[PDB]
């Protein structure tokens, strides 16, 4: 229901379950918002002692993170299967709109790094 | 969405009560034994589900869970093969010297002197030499250590536990409904796309990322413990681009359709790898990728839930012409309501595929160092020929069970089955004539040659040095296949197989493969093959076509698929059932497959296998005697059976003495079978009467009254011990011979 | 223990397989500790 | 080895042509389903464009093989 | 209905509070497929072994009997395996486990609680209320200890330091 603009040219809603689609969109929105905030913040400041994916995997940070995220996702998969079997509203609309916005902005930031090898905020400053 | 998942929850209660009640599954057997026949009848009919239950739903549920039980057994078997390779094998020593060490993964305990079976297989190891070709599989996979073999064994155990759990769950907790099983379009889409297509694609991915780098390093000569672990190829893309520089470009050439970038590791070489004598693994990787692509494409043909696709019923009903009446109408209903019809088709195809596997794996050796391991080549050819022959005869067994039981004339009016049954005399008389013509002009050539050679007339023989029967069509096909590289397969570099012609491939001075020339002896034994196959088809087809009725017995379907006779009248109707044509056709399958494996063994020893001495000359195991000695029966008796049984009969006191004992034991079991085959039930019941009298005299008669075996069971026991003895005698003869000399 | 599982273990094939495996097994053990007894030692 | 080419707008042209060709063919030959505005849905579009990528991949590779590119 | 422990997940339907320590946490759903009595006995047995083991690891570093040579506890296993002392411990554990099989049958019949071996030598549990507190506590200590076991066995593998020394160090 939140984030409804009646936008379905390809009419995907009819041929796939709405609960899975909306849950998938909200999960993508959350991941994107976190990633875009992380990309700007990380340029602002560095965590102590710490393309970046490669350094991280060599460091081993990604592998431990993958195990803990995977555990949350495995517990979550039971929940998503259960859903498939069977002013707060304004906050939901803000959550979906900001997430969609990040899903566009973050994609831009990563592709910007391909072209210029720069972080998004520094690129503008330089 | 008429293709949907539908399940009954908690259908059957997981109880031990019926375990304690043998025979619970049928109304006849559930009331307990009164004669010993009950015991045999219990085992004979137990997996005959459609004989216990009327409903297709319960039958389908039983079949699905029993297939999970079979998978659990196969996974346990594979896990044990990996564990015995990991723990009780010389695999690590064999990796260093594949041409010197003999594979061995079975060690015996010392009890009654049986530790003589732990022969010196090489690599500081003692054990029973194994011929299943697992070592070459593991080297092709890129295993390189016993630790990875322990992890494969654990993966097999986990899969075995999951399959036995799935069989229990899907019979006792969540059993699908009949409408789930009757989804032939969905099942074919998933089994082409999902099972076969993603099976090939995932294996191609493993070959590319693990098998290719590890085996390139092995064939370069790097020691196995010096080779990087398989995941360092996955991560360090630079290390992979060292061996295969195309990896420097990643997956952009795949997606942009610039596929000729990948020619480093996706080749079309053909021929064999000179170092290992096996197929180029870059070719197998490209082969599995291409097979994956068109299995995933083929699994999109049939219609499931969105309007795109074919209806298999419409395809079948549309193919009808002027000779064949209503055509394929009603075949969809047959194949979606009868499990026996499906099993008849799938068993005939699986048996044919196993026979093709036997030919293709000796001629185009796929694994590294399997071509010069002659015990493995002979073992896997012989093994897959026997699996093929058995499965083909079970295809005709279940075609007969369908015709007797699941066939309904009302739903099969004027279609292809109705018309076959309505001219079965023309089919069986023409097949009968062909089998007579083809036995006279194939085996009669052998008898003509025995007579001429015995009479001193060698100019009157069918031979290369006399009247010649050359296989010109087979020779011409061999010519075309040697001319194909650069001509009709222009981008291939070598021939598909050196059996067609070309070079001699030698690995460790032993021939991997070399051209298999065809002469008069090859013409004769190929027509022997066509004769034995045509006769086996005659017996099995006559059983299927006359399963319901004959001119002899007009109501054979009321007696069933398996009945012994319909009395001594009409002159005698012994062995008139469809079961008795499967019984008689398994003898002729045995005859056919025995001649095929003898032809392979003698021809490969005489004309292919052996050692390459200096100057490129090849010394074969039996020195090229096939050409001038496989044209007479005396030649097969003397130069093949008599000459090559030397190793089994001289094996006593060595590590091959087990084969000498099994040679004799199988001769025994084979002869013992003739007691059941040449005899009749009435004699044995009258003998049992006097034995019962002696028990009554001592007051020790049993309450389960002893009976002679049924007529059908006397036939089944005779056939089982006949096949066990004959195959066992050949198994021992083949293995001791080729282990000693090859 | 379940009485129906024990009634299953009392069936003829289970008892036959267990009894002849136990029998074969003490023949094997007796020939491990006391091998090559061609004669009763006397 | 058959000669393939790095992706250019010509490769794109072939792909686009094949996809559109199959979209129109699918409007004509798909037996179970405003020439393109009647009964046109996602499975029809996804099937005609899947056949477009199969026909287009074959056409691109063949035209690269013979020299048309 | 929803599980108390995790709000988004649903209450399993076999976890109705029948057994102490139930918070509704069963995402995989094994409780539905299998008898819960077996699982509760297994949970107590695994936990009791783990609780003893974590104490044993710590104590062995703190104090060791003089006759046996002092060794790292993780690697002590191998020395006892060859010595025969480890075999003696297994044999006695197996002997008690044999009686445990009979007790498992008693549980299935309904004559026994899942983890009740009637062990009250010191009579710590005076009344039902203190026993209830203890059984919930035992469940929590068992669960936490199962996590804690392998907590520093795995740490030992990454860093060759005694857990007590490791705790102080770095
Ligand atoms: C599935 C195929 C398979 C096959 C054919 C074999 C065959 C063999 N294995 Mg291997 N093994 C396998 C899988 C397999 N194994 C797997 C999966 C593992 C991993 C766990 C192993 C691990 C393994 C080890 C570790 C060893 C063997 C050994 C052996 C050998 C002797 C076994 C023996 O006599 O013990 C007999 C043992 C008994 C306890 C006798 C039991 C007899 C009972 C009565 C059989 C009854 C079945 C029962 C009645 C079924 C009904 C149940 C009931 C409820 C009614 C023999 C070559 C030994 C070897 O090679 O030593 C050099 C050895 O030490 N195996
Ligand atoms: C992609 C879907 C898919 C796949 C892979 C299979 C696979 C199989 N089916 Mg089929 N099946 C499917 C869909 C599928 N089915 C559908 C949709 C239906 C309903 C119409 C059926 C109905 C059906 C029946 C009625 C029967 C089968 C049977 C079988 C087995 C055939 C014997 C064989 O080759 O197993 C050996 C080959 C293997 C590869 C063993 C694999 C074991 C697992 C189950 C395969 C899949 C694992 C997983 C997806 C892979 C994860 C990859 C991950 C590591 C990345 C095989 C496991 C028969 C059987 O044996 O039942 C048990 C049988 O009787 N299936
Ligand atoms: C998609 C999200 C994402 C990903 C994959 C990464 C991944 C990484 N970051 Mg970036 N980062 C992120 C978000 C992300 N970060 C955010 C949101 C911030 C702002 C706080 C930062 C700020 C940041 C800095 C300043 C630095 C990194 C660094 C790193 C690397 C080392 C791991 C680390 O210390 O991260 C730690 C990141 C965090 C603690 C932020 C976590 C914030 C979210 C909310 C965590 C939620 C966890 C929670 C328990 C899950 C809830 C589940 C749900 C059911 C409710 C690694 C490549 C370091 C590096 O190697 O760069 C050189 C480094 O110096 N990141
Ligand atoms: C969530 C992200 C995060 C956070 C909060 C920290 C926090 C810290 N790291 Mg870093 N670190 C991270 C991610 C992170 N790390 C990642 C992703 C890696 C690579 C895998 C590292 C690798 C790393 C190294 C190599 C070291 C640290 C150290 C430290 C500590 C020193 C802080 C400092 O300079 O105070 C300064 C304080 C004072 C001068 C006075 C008070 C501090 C607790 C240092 C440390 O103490 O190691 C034990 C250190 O040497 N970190
Ligand atoms: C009683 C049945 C039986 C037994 C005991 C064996 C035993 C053996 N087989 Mg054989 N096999 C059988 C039936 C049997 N086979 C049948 C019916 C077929 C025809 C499909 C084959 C085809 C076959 C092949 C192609 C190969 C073996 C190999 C082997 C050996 C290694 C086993 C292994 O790990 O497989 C390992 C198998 C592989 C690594 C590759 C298998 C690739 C095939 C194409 C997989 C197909 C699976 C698919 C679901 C089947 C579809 C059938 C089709 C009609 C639809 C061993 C001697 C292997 C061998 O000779 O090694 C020296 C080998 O390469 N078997
Ligand atoms: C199911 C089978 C399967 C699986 C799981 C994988 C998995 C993988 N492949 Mg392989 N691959 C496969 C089949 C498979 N492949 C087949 C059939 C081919 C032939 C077309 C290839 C050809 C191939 C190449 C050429 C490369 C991979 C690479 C990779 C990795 C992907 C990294 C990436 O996206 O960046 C890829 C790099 C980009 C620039 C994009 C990953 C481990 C890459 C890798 O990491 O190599 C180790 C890589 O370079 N694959
Ligand atoms: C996928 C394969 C497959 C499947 C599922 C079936 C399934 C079935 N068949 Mg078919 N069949 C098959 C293959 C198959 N068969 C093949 C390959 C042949 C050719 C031989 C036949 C020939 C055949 C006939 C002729 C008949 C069946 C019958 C049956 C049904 C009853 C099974 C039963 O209760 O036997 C119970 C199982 C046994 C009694 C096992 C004993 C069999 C042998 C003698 C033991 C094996 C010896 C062993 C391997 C080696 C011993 C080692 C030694 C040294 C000690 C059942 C529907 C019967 C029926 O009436 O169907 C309606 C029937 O009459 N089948
Ligand atoms: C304009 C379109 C176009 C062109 C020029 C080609 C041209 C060619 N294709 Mg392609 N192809 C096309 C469309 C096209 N195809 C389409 C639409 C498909 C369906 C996806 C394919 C699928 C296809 C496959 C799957 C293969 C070819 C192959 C070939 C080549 C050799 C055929 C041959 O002589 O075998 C003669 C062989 C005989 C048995 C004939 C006697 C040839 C250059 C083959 C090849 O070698 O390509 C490298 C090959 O394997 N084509
Ligand atoms: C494909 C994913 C992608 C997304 C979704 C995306 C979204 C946004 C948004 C959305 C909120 C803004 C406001 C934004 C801003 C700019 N982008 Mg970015 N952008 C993406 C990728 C690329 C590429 C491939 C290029 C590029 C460019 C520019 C330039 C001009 C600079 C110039 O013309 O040189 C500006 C102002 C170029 C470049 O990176 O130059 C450094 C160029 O080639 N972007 N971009
Ligand atoms: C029942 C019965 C009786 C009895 C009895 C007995 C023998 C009772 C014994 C009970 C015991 C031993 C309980 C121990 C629980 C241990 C836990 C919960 C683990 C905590 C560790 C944590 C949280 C950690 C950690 C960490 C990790 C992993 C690694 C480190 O780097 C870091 C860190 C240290 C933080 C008696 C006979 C008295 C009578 C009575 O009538 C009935
Ligand atoms: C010997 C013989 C018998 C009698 C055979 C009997 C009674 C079988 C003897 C079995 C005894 C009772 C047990 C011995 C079984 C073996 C030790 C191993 C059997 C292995 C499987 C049975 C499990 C017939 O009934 C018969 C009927 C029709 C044609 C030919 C014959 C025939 O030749």
């Amino acid at each position: 229901v939140p984030g409804d603009a009646g936008f379905d040219p390809l009419t995907i809603s009819a041929w796939l379950d709405s609960r899975w689609l909306r849950e998938a969109e909200i999960k993508h929105c959350r991941v994107a918002m976190l990633a875009a905030a992380g990309c700007i913040a990380q340029d602002i400041f560095q965590f102590p002692g710490a393309a970046l994916h490669d350094a991280a995997v060599k460091a081993g940070s990604m592998g431990q993170m993958l195990f803990w995220i995977g555990f949350v996702e495995a517990i979550s998969t039971a929940a998503t299967i259960q859903m498939l079997q069977g002013g707060r509203a304004r906050m939901e609309l803000s959550e979906i709109k900001n997430g969609r916005l990040a899903m566009i902005g973050f994609s831009g930031m990563v592709h910007h790094y391909f072209i210029t090898g720069k972080g998004p905020i520094e690129l503008l400053t330089s | 969405k008429k293709v949907s998942i539908t399940v009954d929850r908690d259908p059957v209660a997981t109880s031990f009560e019926k375990w304690a009640q043998p025979g619970h599954f049928s109304r006849t057997l559930a009331k307990g034994p009164k004669t010993t026949t009950w015991i045999w009848n219990l085992h004979a009919d137990v997996h005959d589900f459609d004989s216990h239950t009327n409903s297709l739903e319960d039958i389908s549920r039983k079949i699905f869970s029993a297939h999970f039980g079979q998978l659990s057994i196969i996974f346990l078997w594979l896990s044990g093969m990996y564990f015995h390779g990991a723990r009780f094998s010389n695999y690590s020593a064999w990796l260093s010297n594949p041409t010197a060490v003999k594979p061995s993964a079975q060690v015996v305990w010392p009890i009654v002197g049986q530790e003589v079976l732990n022969g010196d297989v090489g690599g500081g190891f003692q054990g029973v030499q194994v011929t299943s070709g697992f070592f070459q599989i593991w080297r092709s996979s890129g295993i390189t250590s016993e630790v990875e073999l322990y992890w494969c064994a654990l993966a097999g155990l986990i899969m075995s536990g999951l399959m036995i759990f799935a069989g229990w769950f899907h019979y006792h907790k969540a059993a699908p409904k009949l409408e789930w099983f009757q989804n032939a379009e969905s099942m074919l889409n998933h089994h082409l796309s999902g099972l076969l297509g993603l099976g090939c694609l995932s294996w191609a991915g493993h070959q590319i990322h693990v098998s290719l780098p590890v085996n390139k390093l092995l064939d370069a000569g790097v020691a196995p413990q010096e080779i990087p672990l398989p995941h360092e190829f996955l991560v360090n893309r630079d290390l992979m681009a060292q061996l295969y520089p195309s990896f420097s470009k990643g997956l952009v050439p795949f997606f942009t359709l610039n596929w000729s970038e990948y020619s480093d590791f996706l080749t079309f070489k053909g021929g064999l790898n000179p170092v290992t004598g096996g197929l180029w693994l870059s070719d197998t990787a490209h082969h599995h990728l291409a097979l994956a692509v068109l299995f995933i494409v083929a699994g999109h043909m049939y219609r499931t839930n969105w309007g795109i696709g074919h209806s298999m019923k419409e395809i079948l009903e549309a193919h009808k012409g002027p000779f064949t009446g209503e055509g394929h109408k009603g075949l969809y209903e047959i194949l979606t309501t009868s499990w026996h019809a499906q099993l008849a088709i799938n068993l005939a195809m699986l048996g044919s595929v196993s026979i093709i596997v036997a030919h293709h794996m000796y001629a185009m050796p796929p694994y590294p160092y399997i071509a010069t391991d002659y015990p493995t080549q002979l073992s896997i050819f012989t093994h897959h020929m026997w699996i093929g022959g058995f499965c083909v005869c079970g295809g005709a067994a279940h075609a007969g069970i369908f015709m007797v039981r699941d066939y309904n004339p009302a739903q099969n009016y004027n279609n292809l089955l109705d018309r076959v049954i309505r001219h079965r005399d023309a089919i069986i008389s023409h097949l009968n004539w062909i089998c007579i013509f083809l036995g006279f002009h194939s085996f009669g050539l052998y008898i003509h040659n025995d007579t001429m050679r015995a009479l001193g007339r060698t100019q009157d023989m069918f031979s290369d040095t006399a009247i010649q029967l050359k296989p010109v069509f087979a020779q011409w096909v061999q010519s075309i296949h040697t001319l194909a590289p650069g001509n009709t397969t222009p981008n291939a570099l070598a021939t598909a197989s050196y059996a067609f012609g070309g070079d001699v491939v030698a690995v460790g001075n032993k021939v991997a493969m070399m051209p298999i020339s065809l002469g008069t002896a090859d013409f004769m034994v190929h027509h022997i093959h066509a004769f034995t196959i045509h006769v086996t088809v005659l017996i099995l087809l006559k059983g299927v076509l006359f399963s319901r009725n004959s001119r002899l017995i007009p109501d054979k379907a009321n007696l069933g698929f398996r009945f012994p006779c319909d009395g001594p009248g009409r002159g005698g109707t012994c062995q008139s059932s469809a079961w008795d044509s499967v019984f008689l056709g398994l003898f002729w399958m045995y005859n056919c497959i025995s001649v095929v494996i003898f032809h392979f063994s003698w021809k490969m020893q005489s004309d292919v296998w052996g050692t390459v001495q200096s100057d490129g000359t090849v010394t074969h195991i039996t020195g090229g005697n096939f050409a001038q000695s496989a044209i007479t029966i005396n030649g097969w008796l003397r130069d093949f059976l008599w000459a090559q049984a030397s190793q089994v009969i001289q094996s006593y006191g060595s590590a091959l003495s087990a084969y000498g004992l099994i040679f004799l034991g199988a001769h025994f079991i084979w002869a013992f079978s003739l007691m059941f085959l040449f005899s009749g039930r009435g004699y044995w019941q009258e003998l049992i009467e006097s034995i019962v009298w002696a028990h009554n005299k001592l007051n020790v008669a049993p309450a389960i009254q002893p009976r002679a075996l049924s007529i059908t069971q006397g036939r089944a026991v005779g056939l089982a011990h006949y096949l066990l003895g004959g195959i066992g005698t050949t198994w021992a003869f083949f293995l001791a011979r080729i282990i000693s000399v090859g | 223990m379940d009485s129906n599982f024990l009634k299953y273990l009392s069936t003829a094939p289970v008892l036959f397989t267990v009894w002849l495996s136990f029998t074969a097994s003490f023949i094997i053990e007796a020939n491990r500790f006391f091998p090559d007894m061609l004669y009763f030692p006397m | 080895v058959p000669q393939t080419v790095a992706w250019s707008a010509k490769t794109g042209a072939v792909m686009v042509l094949s996809n559109i060709l199959c979209i129109v063919a699918g409007r004509y030959v798909i037996q179970v389903k405003s020439g393109s505005f009647a009964g046109f849905g996602l499975p029809e579009l996804l099937a005609s464009t899947s056949l477009g990528h199969i026909v287009g991949s074959g056409a691109i590779l063949g035209l690269s093989y013979v020299g048309v590119l | 209905d929803f599980s108390a422990a995790v709000p988004f997940l649903k209450r399993p339907s076999n976890l109705d509070g029948a057994y102490i320590g139930d918070v509704g946490f069963d995402p995989l759903g094994f409780s539905d497929v299998f008898d819960l009595r077996v699982l509760r006995e297994a949970e107590l047995k695994h936990g009791r072994f783990a609780m003893l083991a974590v104490l044993g690891f710590i104590v062995q570093e703190l104090y060791t009997f003089p006759f046996f040579p002092k060794m790292a506890p993780v690697d002590a296993h191998d020395y006892f395996v060859k010595q025969g002392g480890g075999s003696q411990i297994i044999f006695w554990i197996s002997f008690v486990e044999l009686f445990g099989v009979v007790a498992l049958f008693e549980t299935l019949q309904g004559k026994r609680e899942p983890g009740d071996f009637a062990f009250d030598p010191l009579g710590l549990a005076k009344d039902e209320a203190t026993l209830e507190r203890y059984r919930l506590a035992e469940v929590k200590h068992a669960r936490l200890a199962m996590i804690a076991i392998g907590g520093f066995i795995h740490q030992y593998w990454v860093t060759k330091q005694t857990v007590l020394e490791q705790l102080g160090n770095f």
